[PDB]
């Protein structure tokens, strides 16, 4: 029962490291390029206005 | 003036639109995403009333 949380607390971490570098414009921006992507193809799918 | 029902004009009015412009014709058309930010400031219209 005991060790487990400490394993998990570094996994946290360990996207601590992630998104933290995963901010970085250069990043976002890719990010960007895929959502409108991800949209395009959504676009036609999708129909729902859920908020 | 005019009247349109909004969901296509790609099967109603290409008599229209940028791909139509480019004489690209007929889909329902993507814009991939992809670039780089614009506006003006500015028109250089002839005069829109003009005569």
């Amino acid at each position: 029962l005991a060790i487990d949380g400490r394993r998990m607390q570094n996994a946290v971490t360990l996207l601590r490291k992630i998104e933290m570098i995963g901010t970085t414009g250069i990043g976002a921006s890719a990010v960007h390029l895929a959502q409108s992507r991800i949209v395009d193809q959504m676009a036609g799918r999708g129909l729902i206005d859920d908020s | 003036g005019f009247n349109l029902k909004v969901k296509d004009l790609n099967g109603s009015a290409r008599g229209l639109t940028q791909a139509f412009a480019i004489g690209e014709l007929k889909n329902q058309l993507s814009v991939g995403a992809l670039q780089l930010p614009l506006q003006f400031t500015r028109t250089f219209s002839a005069s829109m009333t003009s005569e």
